[PDB]
C-alpha cells in the first residue's frame, strides 16, 4: 500500500507563532488537479475530528487560523497563532487506495 | 445533526466472538458508505473495513482479512461489526466513520474512498485472560 | 525540421458548466439558460399599467370604499395589484359571496 | 473527452491564438505563427448556434395565469392547485437539469469530434511525409514553404510533388 | 414567460474544455 | 457526422446500390458492381427498429377524458383546468420535440459509426497489402479475384497468402 | 459499440482479472498474468459515480399529499384530480424510461470509448516497435525486459532506447 | 384473440384475374406486417409476398414476381392479393399469415423478417379448365 | 434464397417413445444468439399453427412434452411421450432472408 | 412591425464627439444582433461595426477601429454609437440595421453574419469646419 | 478582406426586357449549400431594403416578376418586366467575413 511520514514529531511552540508539519507520501496521491489528503485532530478524551479536507479546504467550525497546502507527494499543515486549547495530535490520511493509511502522527504543545 | 454512537465492547479472552453496533441518526444513512477504524493504545490509527451504500460489496485491511465480518442494516440505520478469531494485538479503540463521497461505488480492491466526515464516540475493546 | 501542430482554442474564461460525467469544468464560451435578474419593477403588461389600488382590495375598488375614491378609473387593465397591507376592503362587516369569483 | 482529442492525446490548448476554435501552429525556416481552420470552426459555430436556437427558441409557450385565489372554505381546491404547481415545478426542474447536462456533454464531445476529425484529415493527407511525434504535432520530412501550410489548411496537398524528396530524406 | 424552477445554475456549454 | 465517415473522408454515398445501407464497390478482371455487407446492415436494421419501437411503445396512456366543462359560477376551476391542459401541452411539446431532435442526431451518428467501423474492419483485415488511396477505397498490391472479394467481405481474408506477391510489386 | 472495442476488434471480455474494468493480459519469457490499469478505470469510476449521483439526486421533491377525497355531488373535480395524477404518471413514466435507455446507451458508449482510448494510447506509444496482431494485442519486435510493461501501463514508455534493437530484430522479420 | 378470416377463393380458368381478402380482428392491425403463403396440392408450403405495417414497401417471391400484386388497407383491416396472368401451377390453398416483429422495417429486399405468429383459416383456389 | 431441407421424413412410431427430426440449412442461420427458426404443425383440415418459435422457446398453448433445441445449422424437434392426437405434419422454417424457405416436410404417424 | 428610427445627427466640427441612437419596436430585441453601416454622400455604402445579441462581444471595421464605440441597452430597446476623434472622411448617412440570424454567436474575428434584415431611415451626419 | 464587384455600372435599360447584373467575388463565398449573398434596392431619398436573400429566394413585398440566381462566385440579378419605379441602385454584399463589403454600385435607368 502507501505509507507516509510527518517529519516533525512532538514539536513544541508557544502561543502566537507558526507551527509547520510536513507529510511525504510513498507515491503520488493527487490526481486530475485534486488533492486526495485529509488532516485529523484529536484532543485527549475526544474522537479525531476532521480539520482540513482535500488539503486546502476547511471544515465549517474550524477556526480560520488553521490552513494547509501541498501538491504531489509533499503537503504541509500550518498553524497561524497557536492557542493553548489546540494542544492535540495531527494526522495524515490519503484516501486514494482502498487501504486508507494514517500517518504516525505528530504532537503540538506548549514550549 | 449527524450522530454516531457505538457500544457492546469490553474485555474478552481470545477465541470468542464479540459484536459491536454503531447506530446512526440525524442524516441520510442509506446513501453513504461507512468505515471501521481503530486506535491501538500508544500507536496511531489504522483502517479496518468499509461497506458501500447498497451493502453488496465489502472490503477489509491486510491485518484483519478473513476474520472480521462487517455488516449493515439500513432498516434500523445500524452498522454492525462481527468480530472473531481474536489475538492480543487486536486491543484498540474502535470508531465508526462516514465517507464523504455521496453514494460512492466500490467495485474493486484499490478504489479511492472519500475522507471521513464524522466519527463515533469510541468504545473500548481489549483482549486479555 | 519544419513542424506543424494541431490544437484548439484556449482563453481565461472562468465560466464553468456541469455535465453528467463530471462537475465544475471550465469552458471558453457559454450562454446562461436561466436568468435570475429582475428589475424590481411592475412593468406594464401588454403596454397597460396595472390597476394599482394601493391601500384597497378588489372589494374597495368595485364596491366603492370611500378610502379609495381618490384613485381614478382606467379604460383597461391587464392585471390588478394589491399591496400586502391592503386592509381597506368591505368596511361594513358582511359576506361578499363569490369574492374570488 | 470521448473521442480522445481534447484532453486526450493533446496535452492542452494554445492560449496564444484567438482566431478559431480549431487552430494550427505552423513553423518553417522563416518562422512560426498561429492561424485557424476557417471551414471547421465556421461549421462549428453554425451548428452550435443552431443548437442554441433549438433549445431556447423551441420552448413553446402561450398566455398563462398561475396564481389563484381561494377562501378557507375551498381548501381542497387550493391544495389541488398547490399539487399541480409542485408537479409542474418538479417536472420542469428535472427535465431542465438533465437536458442541460446532456447538452453540455454532447457539445463538449462535438468539440472533441471536430478536433479529432481535423487531426484525421491532416493524417489522411500527408500520409507518409510526416512523423507523428505526438501531442498532435507533425514533424515534416520535407521542407516546404507556406503553400503546404495553407494547403493543409486548404485541402489541396500534393503528395507526389514531395514524395520522392521525402523518400530520399528518410534513411 | 418561462416556467419556474428551483434550480440554481443552468449554463449550456458552448466552448471547449478550458485547459490553459 | 461525429466519427467523420459519412460526409467525412468519404465524399458521398452511392445511388446505384439499393441492396443495403452499407456496401462495397469492387472491380477486377472478371467482376464489377455494388453488393452489401449483409451482417452489418442487418444488425443496423434490427437496432433501428428496436429504437423506433422503444420510442413509440412507451406511450402507456389509459382511458382519459381531457374535455371538461364549467359554467360561470366556477370560472376559477375552469381556468385551473385550462392551466393543467396548457401545462401538459407545454411539457409534451418541449420534451417530445427535443427527444425527436436528439434521437435523430443519435441515429445519424449510429449510421456514421457503422460506416466508420466497417472501414476499420476492412483495413484491419487487410493491413498493408493495399495502399489507402483515399475516399475509403483500397488499391491492392496483388491480384485479388472474386474469392478474394469474398475473403475480404466475409471476414476470412488471409495475410500470408498474398504477402509475398504484394511484396513483389511494392518495391 | 460505436467505437468497435466492445465486441469490436477485441472480441470477448476477460474474466481472468478482478482489479478493475480496464486492464492487460501479458506474457513474456519471465512471467505472465493479468495486470489491470489503474488511472483510466479510476477516472471511469469517478465519472460513473458522478453520473449516477446526477441521475438520482438532481430530482428534488418536497412534501405533498397526492391523496384527495371528494363527495358524490362533485364528480367533475374528482375527475380533474384523476386526470392531473394520470398525466403526471405518463410524464414521469416516459421521461424516466427514455432517461434510463438513453443513459444506458451513453454509459456503454463511455466504456467503449475508454477501452478504445486505452488501445489508442498504447498504439501511439509503441507504434512501429510493435505489430498489431488483431484482438487488441501487440507483439514486440524485441525482447523488452522490465519497466516495459510498467511504462506501457502508465503511459511513459521510452521509445528510442528500445528502437535500435527493435529495428535490428525487425530486419530479420520483414527481410 | 387473433382471428384471420378470409374468403373469396374458388374455381377459375387460366388467364383472368382473381381477388382475395383476409380480414383481421382482435388486435391492433397497423403495427404488424402481414404475409402470404400457399399450399400446393400434394406439396409443401411456399412463399408468396409480404407487405410492411405502413404498406410503403412491398416484397415478392422469386417465383411469382411481376404477376401478384399485394396491398393492404388499415381503415377496414384487410390484406388483399391481386392476380395477374395465372397458370395451372398457381393452384394451391392460400393462407394469410401475420409477422411477429412489431413495426418491422423492411427497407432492403433480403432483410431478416420475423416468424409467423398466427395463420388464417385457409381459402381454396383452383386454376383449371 | 437459403435452401433448407430436413433429412428424416414420414417417420412412424407408436405411443410413448421419442421421435427426433433434425433439420439442416445450407448456410448459417442464427447469429448473435438469435436462433431464427420455427416449427409448424397442422392436422388434415386444420390451419398450420406455430409449435416452437425461436427453435428453443415454447408458444403458450402447445403441450410441454414438445421441445426442441440446436444451434448453427442443425436444429432438432424432439417429442417425448407422444400422444395419439399429436399425429400431424411438421414443417421447418428459416426466417433469416426475406424468402422463408420451408422444409419439404416431415410427417409423423402412429405405428 | 419593425421600426428603426434614429436621431442625433447634425453638424460637428472635427475633433469633437457625436452620439447616435436608434430605438426599435414591434419585434423582440435582445435576441437579434444589430449593425451600423454608412453611405458616403456620393461614394456608396461600407460597413462600420456590429454588436452581439447580448452585447458582450463588440466588433469593428478595419477603418473606424479605435475611434468608434458600439453599445446597446436591451431594456430601453435602444442602440447607441459613441464617437471619438472624427475626421473629414466621416461624412455619411448613418444606417443601423438588424441581423437575420436569430441569437447569433459572434465569437471570433471573421465569422459570418446574416443578411441585414430591415433598415432604418437614416439620420444626417456631417463633419466640417 | 473579401471584396465584392459588379461589372455593369449605370446600365441603361428600357421597359419590358431583361437587365442582367453580375457580381464577382475575390474568392469563394458559398459553403455547405448556402449562397451568402444579399441584394439591396433603394430609390433616391429612400432607405435601403433587403431585396433577395441567399441569392435565390424571394421575399414579401418584392414583386414576383423580379428574382435572382447564382452559385459559387458569380451571381446574377434579372430584371423581368421592368416598371418605371424600378429606377434605383442595386448592391452586392457577402456576409461571409466579419466585414461585409458592398459593391461600388450599379444603376438602372429608363432607356
Ligand atoms: C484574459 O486576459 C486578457 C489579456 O489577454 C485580459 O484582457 C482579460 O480581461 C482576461 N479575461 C478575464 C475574463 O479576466
Ligand atoms: C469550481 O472550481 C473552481 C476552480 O476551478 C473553484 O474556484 C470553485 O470554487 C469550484 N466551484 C464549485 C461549486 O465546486
Ligand atoms: C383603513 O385601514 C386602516 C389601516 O391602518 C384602518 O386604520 C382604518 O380604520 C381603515 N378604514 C376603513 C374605513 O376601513
Ligand atoms: C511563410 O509565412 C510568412 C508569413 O507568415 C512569410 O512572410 C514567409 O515568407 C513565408 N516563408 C517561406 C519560407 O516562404
Ligand atoms: C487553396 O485552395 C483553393 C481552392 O479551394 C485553390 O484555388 C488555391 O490555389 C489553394 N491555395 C492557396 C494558397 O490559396
Ligand atoms: C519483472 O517483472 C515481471 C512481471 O512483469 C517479473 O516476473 C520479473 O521477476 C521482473 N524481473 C526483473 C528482472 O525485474
Ligand atoms: C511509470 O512507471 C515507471 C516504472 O516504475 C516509472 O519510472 C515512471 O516514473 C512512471 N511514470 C509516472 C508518470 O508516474
Ligand atoms: C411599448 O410601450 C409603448 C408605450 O406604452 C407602446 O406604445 C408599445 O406598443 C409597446 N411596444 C410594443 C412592441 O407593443
Amino acid at each position: 500500500d502507501i505509507v507516509m511520514t510527518q517529519s516533525p514529531d512532538s514539536l513544541a511552540v508557544s502561543l502566537g507563532e507558526r507551527a509547520t508539519i510536513n507529510c511525504r507520501s510513498s507515491q503520488s496521491v493527487s490526481s486530475n488537479n485534486k488533492n486526495f489528503l485529509a488532516w485529523y485532530q484529536e484532543k485527549p478524551g475526544q474522537p479525531p475530528k476532521v480539520l482540513i479536507y482535500w488539503a486546502s479546504a476547511r471544515e465549517s467550525g474550524v477556526p480560520d487560523r488553521f490552513s494547509g497546502s501541498g501538491s504531489g507527494t509533499d503537503f504541509t499543515l500550518t498553524i497561524s497563532g497557536l492557542q493553548a486549547e489546540d494542544v492535540a495530535v495531527y494526522y495524515c490520511q490519503q484516501h486514494y487506495r482502498t487501504p486508507p493509511t494514517f500517518g504516525q502522527g505528530t504532537k503540538v504543545e506548549i514550549k | 445533526q449527524v450522530q454516531l454512537v457505538q457500544s457492546g465492547g469490553g474485555v474478552v479472552p481470545p477465541g470468542r466472538s464479540l459484536r459491536l453496533s454503531c447506530a446512526a441518526s440525524g442524516f441520510t444513512f442509506s446513501t453513504y458508505g461507512m468505515h471501521w477504524v481503530r486506535q491501538a493504545p500508544g500507536k496511531g490509527l489504522e483502517w479496518v473495513a468499509v461497506i458501500s451504500y447498497d451493502g453488496n460489496y465489502k472490503y477489509y485491511a491486510d491485518s484483519v482479512r478473513g476474520r472480521f465480518t462487517i455488516s449493515r442494516d439500513n432498516s434500523k440505520n445500524t452498522l454492525n461489526l462481527d468480530m472473531n478469531s481474536l489475538r492480543t494485538e487486536d486491543t484498540a479503540l474502535y470508531y465508526c466513520a462516514k465517507d464523504s463521497q455521496l453514494r460512492s461505488l466500490l467495485y474493486f480492491d484499490w478504489l479511492s474512498q472519500g475522507y471521513f466526515d464524522h466519527w463515533g464516540q469510541g468504545t473500548l475493546v481489549t483482549v486479555s485472560s | 525540421g519544419d513542424t506543424l501542430c494541431i490544437g484548439y482554442h484556449a482563453n481565461n474564461s472562468t465560466d464553468t458548466v456541469d455535465t453528467v460525467l463530471e462537475k465544475n469544468v471550465t469552458v471558453t464560451h457559454s450562454v446562461n439558460l436561466l436568468e435570475d435578474k429582475h428589475n424590481g419593477k411592475l412593468c406594464k403588461l401588454r403596454g397597460v399599467a396595472p390597476l394599482h389600488l394601493g391601500k384597497c382590495n378588489i372589494a374597495g375598488w368595485i364596491l366603492g370604499n370611500p378610502e379609495c375614491e381618490s384613485l381614478s378609473t382606467a379604460s383597461s387593465w391587464s392585471y390588478i395589484v394589491e399591496t400586502p397591507s391592503s386592509d381597506n376592503g368591505t368596511c361594513y362587516p358582511g359576506d361578499f359571496i363569490d369574492y374570488e369569483e | 473527452g470521448l473521442f480522445g482529442a481534447i484532453a486526450g492525446f493533446i496535452e492542452g490548448g494554445w492560449t496564444g491564438m484567438v482566431d478559431g476554435w480549431y487552430g494550427y501552429h505552423h513553423q518553417n525556416e522563416q518562422g512560426s505563427g498561429y492561424a485557424a481552420d476557417l471551414k471547421s470552426t465556421q461549421n462549428a459555430i453554425d451548428k452550435i448556434t443552431n443548437k442554441v436556437n433549438s433549445v431556447i427558441e423551441k420552448m413553446n409557450t402561450q398566455f398563462t395565469a398561475v396564481g389563484k385565489e381561494f377562501n378557507h372554505l375551498e381548501k381542497r381546491i387550493e391544495n389541488l392547485n398547490k399539487k399541480v404547481d409542485d408537479g409542474f415545478l418538479d417536472i420542469w426542474t428535472y427535465n431542465a437539469e438533465l437536458l442541460v447536462l446532456l447538452e453540455n456533454e454532447r457539445t463538449l464531445d462535438y468539440h472533441d469530434s471536430n478536433v479529432k476529425n481535423l487531426y484525421e484529415k491532416v493524417r489522411s493527407q500527408l500520409k507518409n511525409n510526416a512523423k507523428e511525434i505526438g501531442n498532435g504535432c507533425f514533424e515534416f520530412y520535407h521542407k516546404c514553404d507556406n503553400t503546404c501550410m495553407e494547403s493543409v489548411k486548404n485541402g489541396t496537398y500534393d503528395y507526389p510533388k514531395y514524395s520522392e524528396e521525402a523518400k530520399l530524406n528518410r534513411e | 414567460c418561462p416556467k419556474y424552477v428551483k434550480s440554481t445554475k443552468l449554463r449550456l456549454a458552448t466552448g471547449l474544455r478550458n485547459i490553459p
